[PDB]
DNA sequence: GAAGCCACATCCTCTG
DNA sequence: CAGAGGATGTGGCTTC
């Protein structure tokens, strides 16, 4: 899917998490779908260095994120400071059919 | 005027009303972002009332029916099992699976309500 | 506002224009015009009408009659047409019995408005 | 290749 | 002030 070859966010997004070496910014948060946010506009910045965007700041970032609500990608964990999680048990009907 | 005076004419010259004289494919257009169970409920609760929503997918046309002047042959749910049997542009004209909620329909001249919408002129 | 014909002379409606977005504040409202003495308070919804995705999702639908001039508050059009192809909106008139204009070539629906390409 | 998509960009707004 | 959200331009990418 077109996740393949253009860059998306959660699909980059990831590429943070799973590496142990950008811990430096961000962290998975247990055992069920939860991650942190470290800098919260060090984090855009560099979603500014790849999407060649040197604008962007988290309030740009962060909308795009809050899109994926309806559509049911990820969901916030509420109250908590710059921390949400990703559906899978969707994203594979969000990447294949029924 | 709510009728136009060659109302026979148009109805056998337009290409609008000859394209829908035949036996065409329609289908139930209400609620399309709802689950098909409920789909099939609220189209059957409102064809008993006599009123739906059916559009000829071919050409595309929609539109909201009223089956009166509950009646009897206006919609009838036993000629068939799984499934049940206006003035359009100044012209006075005349079934869907009760599962997949689509079917086949076509429109007919009104020649008694031709009549009496003309003779109130 | 500025009226375009219909394929029922006895109402017409406004131009809505070539090509827009899916789902837009629309740049001139929708007025639809009751020439015939219709009881003002009668019901007006539309159904747009296309070989494809036959029947779109629209929004602020229905609007009702008042002073022989139905305006729809902001109608709004979100299942798009397709490459080239335009709605054939149908207009129904909630009366006894109810009354229909088609309105062929109406809008062209997708998800860019037309920008300078 | 404009013509439809697409998945953010950039924006200014509320409202908890 | 974060966080959900309408509106509207933007740029890359499939489809006619």
């Amino acid at each position: 899917m077109p996740g393949s070859g253009q860059i998306q966010l959660w699909q980059f997004l990831l590429e943070l998490l799973s590496d142990s070496s950008n811990s430096s910014c961000i962290t998975w948060e247990g055992t069920n779908g939860e991650f942190k946010m470290t800098d919260p506009d060090e984090v855009a910045r560099r979603w500014g260095e790849r999407k060649s965007k040197p604008n962007m700041n988290y309030d740009k970032l962060s909308r795009a994120l809050r899109y994926y609500y309806d559509k049911n990608i990820m969901t916030k964990v509420h109250g908590k400071r710059y921390a949400y999680k990703f559906d899978f048990h969707g994203i594979a009907q969000a990447l294949q059919p029924h | 005027p709510r009728v136009v005076p060659d109302q026979r004419s148009k109805f056998e010259n337009e290409e609008f009303f000859r394209k829908l004289s035949r036996e065409c494919e329609i289908k139930y257009t209400g609620f399309r972002d709802r689950p098909h169970e409920e789909r099939q409920a609220r189209f059957q609760n409102a064809c008993r009332d006599g009123r739906s929503e059916i559009a000829f997918v071919a050409t595309g046309t929609n539109l909201s029916l009223q089956f009166f002047p509950p009646s009897r042959e206006y919609v009838d749910l036993e000629r068939e099992a799984g499934k049940v049997y206006m003035i359009l542009n100044g012209v006075c004209v005349i079934w869907i699976d009760l599962q997949r909620l689509d079917g086949m329909g076509c429109l007919e001249f009104d020649e008694e309500r031709a009549q009496q919408e003309d003779a109130l002129a | 506002a500025e009226l375009v014909r219909t394929d029922s002379p006895n109402f017409l409606c406004s131009v809505l224009p070539s090509h827009w977005r899916c789902n837009k504040t629309l740049p001139v409202a929708f007025k639809v015009v009751a020439l015939g003495e219709v009881p003002d308070g009668t019901v007006v919804t539309v159904m747009a009408g296309n070989d494809e995705n036959y029947s779109a999702e629209l929004r602020n639908a229905s609007a009702v009659m008042k002073n022989q001039v139905a305006r729809f508050n902001d109608l709004r059009f979100v299942g798009r047409s397709g490459r080239g192809k335009s709605f054939t909106l149908t207009i129904t008139v909630f009366t006894n019995p109810p009354q229909v204009a088609t309105y062929h070539r109406a809008i062209k629906v997708t998800v860019d408005g037309p920008r300078e390409p």
